[PDB]
RNA sequence: UGGGAGAGGGUGGUGGAAUUCCCGGAGUAGCGGUGAAAUGCGCAGAUACCGGGAGGAACGCCGAUGGCGAAGGCAGCCACCUGGUCCACCCGUGACGCUGAGGCGCGAAAGCGUGGGGAGCAAACCGGAUUAGAUACCCGGGUAGUCCACGCCCUAAACGAUGCGCGCUAGGUCUCUGGGUCUCCUGGGGGCCGAAGCUAACGCGUUAAGCGCGCCGCCUGGGGAGUACGGCCGCAAGGC
């Protein structure tokens, strides 16, 4: 195992998973709104995302894991809730830092989003 | 481009007396020289049309003066064209 | 708080000065605007152009995360 | 600039032919000329061993330089662009600064007066031939040795190139013109530029008679045969393959793939064709 | 003849005399194609905004120079040739525009 | 003559972001998607994370109510080639002008021919939903095509639904770009609000839709019909 490592939240419309890995970025675990039994719609809502981090943060803990530094991608309804699951989870968050995709106006968006 | 050199050249070639700057001859060589170096560009930009209307303006402004010069005198008119080389 | 006002006398066609160029940046790597930057319209071109070109050359970013 | 024709006869309406317009010389080099024995497509026991050949025009043979290590080091002047009846890309004739001559496949944009040389100092120059290993990465080439020093052996009909994609230790990746992705030894020869004459492809043969000249006689359909002859033979009318479609011999000839599974280049396929 | 300014990155993790041999082909090329060198600022090693070549750094070489117009392109090209030449920016030399 | 601003056009290069695919690593029970679903994908190891590679297209911030062009239209960055245009000096020619039936060239997208390219997107098409139906909208797929070169087609809400040139008739405000003596004065553009006046009204108003002159195009009730016949053009679609 490793005592510190980092965590990645990816946050859409229609879920938010969380994935738990190491200093050199290989994941040590996962979660998201399907782990915890939410199928449909709720997999989307904060509160999925809440016990998707939870449940990512308890079993890297139960890893030794104490220390992360949060990676967030999306703009989905769960992001700001799953950074606040995070800290008070007893992992000790030591950063926050965006990384959403972004195209310097690269390929042409599926009809929905135009 | 085109220099000031060359130009000077054309200016000073077809000045009616040392000093003309304006006259229908020199207006007619300068005229030329922008047409032929264009003719030249287009011969190899065959897809630069925006440019070939400009040609096509400099071309139309010849001829008018070429009119011009031909009413009042046709001696002048026949000198000036076989110096440039025109008349297809 | 102004970036024109917070600096002397500088050329902005200069593209390796970098030390000068990246106050022009947000904290993300985006070129100002110029709410920000102070400069003018004419000003802004010249210096948008060559902020690109030092992005090419490497000196400047093209993107940056957002740390909170 | 394929050169076309009034249809003054039926077929002069599509019969098409090379312009020729980059030849500058009309007869081949006498001392390196020789002659070509046709073959019919018979073998030494004298079978039709590939069907539908022979009748075509005599032809020399020019035999050509595929190794250009031969001569590391010596400049040569190109002397003339000539034609080259027995391939599809043009040939150039080389006058070394040694005073031999030899001859080159074309490729294109290679020019009359210019120079060109070989070896691993060579300027990245089209016509200029290197290992592999010296030839930077994406540089458009042709006349690729496949083992060192066994001779060009990929991209040399008109228009192909290879396209180097990368190097891993001793081998470079070559993208061939198939599209197949290959690993081919960093000291195997290649020549700077694509093979010329592009335009062979866009050739419209326009007769029945044209290809006779070529040395290709009719090919006959299986389903024209009888039984005894082809499995698409005979049948009352016409008639559908009724079968999955067969070669003359009975192998299935849509998709069956024929490439033999433990063969030892397979460790150097990458990536199978396209298209 | 028209000025412009060459920028050249190159190799960060080369020896100084195979960094001579890079600036030698250079040399030689620029000397080639006709240009005239006036300045010469060198200020080798900086680190990048960004990774080139998978590399944070690059040896930044620079020259003022006066060359004709019709050849710059080929010039530009036959330096960007060598591997170890991993950018190459020919511009325009241009009168400094101030504020301030 | 000396200056300037600009995504004006053409050619050759080349930079990063992102998506997809591929290889390696780590990892496991779902992912995706919707109004909610399902199809779909996933223990044959997907999604999410990291390293690597290939390839196409489009250029984030700057960026704007902005700029350029005759219009169509033009937006990373570098160089070459080329057009238009404005301003200062008041130096040259001496009415050399304006418009323009025909003609000729240019002409978004889509479409067509021949090669090439093909990541994303997506007519057609297939599937999943919804529904009385659903040849749709919503979802998962997907072929032309979108991209390049050359050659065609010549259409449009090709719009400012406002032809071009010139002269004349209050100003206020914002902006782009020049020049000066740098409050400001003065040019050339781009908008707003308004004098007089125009208008059926809405509205227009020194960017006229005001007052005038020149020349061109065009209209003459609706439907039939931009159809038919004829002619010309086009590979066809179809255009005039
Ligand atoms: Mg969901
Ligand atoms: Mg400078
Ligand atoms: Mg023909
Ligand atoms: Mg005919
Ligand atoms: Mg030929
Ligand atoms: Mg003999
Ligand atoms: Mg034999
Ligand atoms: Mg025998
Ligand atoms: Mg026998
Ligand atoms: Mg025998
Ligand atoms: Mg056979
Ligand atoms: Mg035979
Ligand atoms: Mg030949
Ligand atoms: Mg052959
Ligand atoms: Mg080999
Ligand atoms: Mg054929
Ligand atoms: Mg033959
Ligand atoms: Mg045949
Ligand atoms: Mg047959
Ligand atoms: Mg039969
Ligand atoms: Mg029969
Ligand atoms: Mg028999
Ligand atoms: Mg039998
Ligand atoms: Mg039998
Ligand atoms: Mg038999
Ligand atoms: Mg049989
Ligand atoms: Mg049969
Ligand atoms: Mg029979
Ligand atoms: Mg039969
Ligand atoms: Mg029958
Ligand atoms: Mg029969
Ligand atoms: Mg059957
Ligand atoms: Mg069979
Ligand atoms: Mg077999
Ligand atoms: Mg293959
Ligand atoms: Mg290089
Ligand atoms: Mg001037
Ligand atoms: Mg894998
Ligand atoms: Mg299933
Ligand atoms: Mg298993
Ligand atoms: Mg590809
Ligand atoms: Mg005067
Ligand atoms: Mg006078
Ligand atoms: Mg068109
Ligand atoms: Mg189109
Ligand atoms: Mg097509
Ligand atoms: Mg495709
Ligand atoms: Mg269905
Ligand atoms: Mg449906
Ligand atoms: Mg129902
Ligand atoms: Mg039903
Ligand atoms: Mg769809
Ligand atoms: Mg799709
Ligand atoms: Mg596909
Ligand atoms: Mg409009
Ligand atoms: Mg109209
Ligand atoms: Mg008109
Ligand atoms: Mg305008
Ligand atoms: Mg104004
Ligand atoms: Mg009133
Ligand atoms: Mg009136
Ligand atoms: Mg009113
Ligand atoms: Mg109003
Ligand atoms: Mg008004
Ligand atoms: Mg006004
Ligand atoms: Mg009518
Ligand atoms: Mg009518
Ligand atoms: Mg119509
Ligand atoms: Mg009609
Ligand atoms: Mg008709
Ligand atoms: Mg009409």
């Amino acid at each position: 195992q490793v005592a510190s490592g980092r965590a990645y939240i990816h946050a859409s419309y229609n879920n938010t998973i969380v994935t738990i890995t190491d200093p050199d970025g290989n994941p040590i675990t996962w979660s998201s709104g399907g782990v915890i039994g939410y199928k449909g719609s709720r997999k989307g809502t904060p509160y999925a995302a809440q016990l998707a981090a939870l449940d990512a943060a308890k079993k890297a803990m139960a890893y030794g894991m104490q220390s992360v530094d949060v990676i967030v991608r999306g703009t989905g309804a769960g992001r700001e809730q799953a950074i606040r699951a995070l800290q008070a989870s007893g992992l000790q968050v030591k950063s926050i830092v965006d990384d959403t995709p972004v195209p310097h106006n690269g390929c042409r968006p599926k009809k929905k989003f135009r | 481009p085109i220099t000031k050199e060359e130009k000077q050249k054309v200016i000073q070639e077809f000045a009616r007396f040392p000093g003309d700057t304006g006259s229908t001859e020199v207006q007619v060589a300068l005229l030329t020289l922008r047409i032929n170096r264009l003719s030249e560009h287009l011969k190899v930009h065959k897809k630069d049309h925006h440019s070939h209307r400009g040609l096509l303006m400099m071309v139309g402004q010849r001829r008018r003066l070429l009119r011009y010069l031909q009413r009042e005198d046709p001696e002048r008119y026949r000198a000036l064209i076989e110096k440039l080389g025109i008349r297809g | 708080a102004k970036v024109k006002a917070t600096l002397g006398e500088f050329d902005l066609r200069d593209y390796r000065n970098v030390e000068v160029l990246k106050r022009f940046l947000s904290e993300t790597g985006k070129i100002l605007p110029r709410r920000r930057t102070g400069l003018s319209a004419k000003e802004q071109r010249i210096l948008a152009k060559t902020i690109k070109r030092a992005r090419i050359l490497g000196l400047l970013p093209f993107t940056e995360k957002l740390v909170r | 600039a394929v050169k076309k024709f009034k249809p003054y006869t039926p077929s002069r309406r599509f019969m098409t032919v090379a312009d020729f317009s980059e030849i500058t010389k009309t007869e081949p080099e006498k001392s390196l000329v020789k002659p070509l024995k046709k073959t019919g497509g018979r073998n030494n026991q004298g079978r039709i061993t590939v069907r539908f050949r022979g009748g075509g025009h005599k032809r020399l043979y020019r035999i050509i330089d595929f190794k250009r290590w031969d001569k590391v080091g010596i400049p040569a002047k190109v002397a003339a662009i000539e034609y080259d009846p027995n391939r599809s890309a043009r040939i150039a004739l080389l006058h070394y600064v040694d005073g031999e001559k030899r001859y080159i496949i074309a490729p294109d944009g290679l020019q009359v007066g210019q120079q060109v040389v070989a070896g691993p100092d060579a300027p990245i120059q089209v016509g200029n031939a290197l290992p592999l290993r010296f030839i930077p990465v994406g540089t458009v080439v042709h006349a690729v040795e496949l083992e060192p020093k066994k001779g060009a052996k990929l991209a040399r009909a008109a228009g192909t190139s290879a396209q180097i994609q990368g190097r891993e230790g001793d081998y470079v990746i070559l993208r061939l013109p198939s599209g197949e992705l290959r690993k081919v030894h960093g000291e195997c020869y290649a020549t700077v530029g694509a093979v010329g004459n592009a335009d062979h492809k866009n050739i419209v043969l326009g007769k029945a008679g044209r290809s006779r000249w070529l040395g290709r006689r009719p090919h006959v359909r299986g389903a024209a045969m009888n039984p005894v002859d082809h499995p698409h033979g005979g049948g009352e009318g016409r008639a559908p393959r009724g079968r999955p479609p067969a070669s003359p011999w009975g192998w299935q000839t849509k998709g069956l793939k024929t490439r033999k599974r433990r063969k030892p280049s397979s460790r150097f396929i990458i990536a199978r064709r396209k298209k | 003849m028209r000025r412009y300014e060459v920028n050249i990155v190159l190799n960060p993790n080369l020896d100084q005399s195979q960094l001579a041999l890079e600036k030698e082909i250079i040399q030689r090329a620029l000397e080639n194609y006709g240009a005239r060198v006036e300045k010469v600022e060198e200020l080798g090693l900086r680190r990048l905004a960004y990774p080139i070549a998978k590399d944070p750094q690059g040896y930044f070489l620079w020259y003022q120079v006066e060359m004709p117009e019709d050849r710059v392109n080929d010039l530009a090209r036959e330096l960007r040739i060598r591997d170890n030449v991993r950018r190459v920016m020919v511009v325009k030399s241009q009168e400094p525009f101030l504020a301030n």
